[PDB]
């Protein structure tokens, strides 16, 4: 309880949530432009933006 | 470079510098692995 | 540009501290082989000087200082330890050039060799061991009055008058090359350009070289009147300063780009230009008239290229022969000017022994000037 | 242009931001950033989202009956655990 | 208005087809 | 369509320049066909049904 | 030519038409590569041995 209801296990709960829903949707924009390619334009550069 | 075609490499580039900069500082501990060899000056053969 | 454009010297017994807004602003304090040294030595008075040389680390806080006993001293911004460098074959010392590209590597001009120095950069001890001094030596290539890295940092060149052949060593093979010339003298001083692409080489005539990085070709200037005593580089490398031993006059020499293939030639243009004269003029000042004028012994540029430091040497009819330094700022595009910005003074019977700026200041550039009080100032000049 | 200062200012937890955000993920992720855990009596309230908060509307505010729960329980799931609400997503996961 | 949406991201990419027995 | 912009900018641009006429079911007929020939390169089957 | 001519880099740096794709330098780094990581194996098989 102590553990839980830490300010700074409270913050790091939030910081991995966010990291997980980052690299959810960077699974989906990666999936979503190998597929579309030839609208996509990827070319041969590599990093997210 | 207009295309930064190199800034793409460069994280593999310093990974295998450093790691053959640890494999030569591994290296170069070793006995006899620091002496330099006795050389001639002048001669018509080389020993570069 | 001429003396006759400079504003006046700052009243007798202000030492100027720094530049800010353009402007100077002041306070109340902050041969044999020895005498041919002394003939060749950047100091001006190398003979009678404590300090016989400075250097600059070429990208931290550290500097190398030769005194009159032969020893080298290393100070570090981060460390009140000063090591103590005394090798058995240390012995008039010359000229101090730090390797590039590495934190930990000195190089040391003497009469009998020279002596590349290994400093642990984190444990530098008070007086490091004689086997952490490497000596280089040919027969004949003594006594070595300069010494000069590439920028690159993967070779060093050594100069001397006896010899009329460069040294280019790789420090790391232990490899000697000797460029050897067809008769003019040996050399004197040795200057790379910033690019590595090319090297100013001076001799005891009046004629200077000028040499390739590339094909290690050479270009020759003849038309002197006495020997090219000093000059410097641009930061681009596309300019050479340099002044002659009898002759008030700062030349100007350019080297356009290899714009084209398939030749190896050092690619100057046919002749300099005069960009500044230093002769013997009056300025007005609120203790008189002060006379100005003489022979530029030492020229330094920042790495900016917006100051060059001039150490003048007065004839001995001007200030009693006294040395000055001037302060020119310089414009290298689309036009090369040299405008004056004004005259560095220190305290009151100090003479300026040697100049040099700093090759990593983050606030526009910083002069280091040697006095002959055995005291270093450091003058920022913010820009 | 409004999400990215909704998201670096902390401001307008009264807005979902819904002509970027269409889905749940990106509702919880806004949401999450605009977190604050902090008493800094400096924030007006009505900008003020903490981690409580954000547990409680899920959880009681919404519900069970909001989330679809027996079409997209895994969703619901993810709504919780996202939240750290680990024991209610165990006691909810057991049901089905 | 302030409720939320009842969707994943992966929607998009679940769209209606055979499911199975992934040939070539 | 051959090089890859998105026709729906300048199939507007051709409807502003007109007063009122035809220039329209050309336009949609274009969205159509771009439509149909990005679905015979499209390789992600969701994608090319869609 | 890395030292003393920026023209051949930037041959090197040029992406080749039509597929807009760096050959000329993922050629030239990629054997670069190949031979320092060929020297540190060969001091790592000397240091065992």
């Amino acid at each position: 309880l102590k553990n839980r209801s830490s300010v700074e296990v409270r913050m790091e709960f939030v910081r991995q949530a966010l990291a997980y829903l980052e690299q959810s949707y960077k699974n989906y924009t990666l999936v979503t432009v190998f597929g579309n390619l030839h609208q996509a334009q990827l070319g041969g550069v590599p990093g997210t933006y | 470079d207009r295309f930064g075609v190199v800034q793409t490499t460069l994280p593999a580039i310093l990974n295998t510098l450093l790691t053959l900069q640890e494999a030569v500082d591994k290296y170069f501990k070793l006995p006899h692995a620091s002496s330099k060899p006795p050389r001639i000056s002048g001669s018509l053969v080389d020993t570069s | 540009c001429s003396l006759g454009l400079f504003p006046p010297p700052p009243p007798r017994g202000q030492v100027t501290l720094y530049e800010h807004n353009n402007e100077l602003v002041t306070g109340s304090s902050y041969l044999r082989s020895e005498d041919l040294i002394a003939e060749f030595a950047q100091v001006t008075n190398w003979s009678s000087c404590c300090l016989r040389v400075f250097a600059w680390h070429p990208h931290t806080n550290k500097f190398a200082v030769a005194l009159l006993d032969d020893s080298v001293r290393v100070y570090n911004a981060s460390s009140t330890i000063v090591p103590s460098l005394k090798h058995r074959l240390q012995r008039n010392v010359a000229s101090l050039a730090w390797k590039p590209l590495s934190a930990s590597v000195l190089a040391v001009a003497c009469q009998s060799c020279i002596l590349i120095w290994t400093l642990d950069p984190t444990s530098l001890s008070t007086r490091p061991s004689s086997g952490c001094a490497q000596v280089l030596s040919h027969p004949g290539h003594t006594p070595v009055t300069s010494l000069a890295w590439a920028p690159s940092g993967g070779r060093l060149l050594s100069a001397s008058p006896v010899d009329a052949a460069i040294r280019v060593w790789d420090v790391s093979t232990e490899t000697c090359v000797p460029l050897p010339w067809f008769r003019g003298g040996g050399v004197t001083n040795l200057l790379w350009s910033p690019d590595g692409s090319k090297i100013l080489a001076t001799t005891p005539s009046a004629v200077f070289r000028v040499w390739e990085a590339q094909m290690w070709t050479c270009e020759r200037w003849p038309t002197l009147s006495g020997r090219c005593q000093t000059g410097c580089w641009s930061p681009d490398g596309s300019r050479l300063l340099f002044t002659v031993l009898g002759e008030p006059l700062i030349y100007s020499l350019s080297f356009p780009e290899r714009c084209g293939e398939g030749k190896g030639c050092v690619g100057g243009a046919k002749s300099a230009t005069i960009v500044a004269d230093l002769s013997e003029t009056t300025i007005q000042t609120p203790d008189g008239e002060e006379r100005l004028g003489g022979e530029a012994h030492s020229m330094v540029w920042d790495p900016s290229g917006e100051r060059l430091a001039v150490l003048m040497k007065g004839k001995p009819r001007v200030q009693d022969g006294k040395p000055v330094i001037l302060l020119f700022r310089t414009r290298n595009s689309p036009v090369f000017e040299l405008l004056p910005c004004g005259i560095i003074q220190g305290e009151p019977g100090a003479q300026p022994q040697l100049i040099t700026f700093h090759p990593s200041f983050n606030k526009g550039a910083l002069l280091s000037v040697g006095w002959s009080t055995g005291r270093i100032a450091h003058i920022p000049l913010y820009f | 242009k409004r999400a990215v200062y909704c998201i670096i200012g902390r401001c307008d937890v009264t807005d979902n931001q819904s002509e970027v955000a269409d889905k749940t993920e990106d509702y919880l992720w806004l949401k999450l950033n605009q977190v604050c855990f902090d008493d800094d009596g400096t924030s007006s309230p009505q900008d003020r989202l903490t981690l409580s908060q954000f547990q409680k509307q899920l959880l009681e505010d919404y519900g069970e009956s909001h989330f679809t729960v027996n079409q997209q329980p895994f969703l619901y799931f993810q709504v919780l655990f996202l939240t750290a609400q680990f024991e209610a997503a165990v006691a909810f996961l057991f049901r089905m | 208005s302030g409720a939320p949406p009842v969707r994943s991201i992966y929607d998009d990419i679940s769209s209606p087809g055979l499911g199975s027995t992934p040939l070539t | 369509i051959r090089d890859n912009a998105a026709v729906d900018g300048i199939s507007l641009h051709l409807q502003d320049i007109c007063p009122l006429l035809y220039s329209t079911d050309d336009a949609i007929c274009s969205k159509a066909n771009e439509l149909l020939q990005r679905s015979r390169q499209v390789q992600n089957k969701t994608e090319k049904e869609r | 030519l890395s030292q003393y001519s920026p023209s051949r880099r930037q041959e090197v740096f040029s992406l080749s038409q039509p597929g807009g794709h760096p050959h000329n330098w993922t050629a030239i780094s990629r054997e670069c590569l190949n031979l320092l990581n060929g020297m540190t194996q060969k001091l790592i098989l000397y240091q065992e041995a």
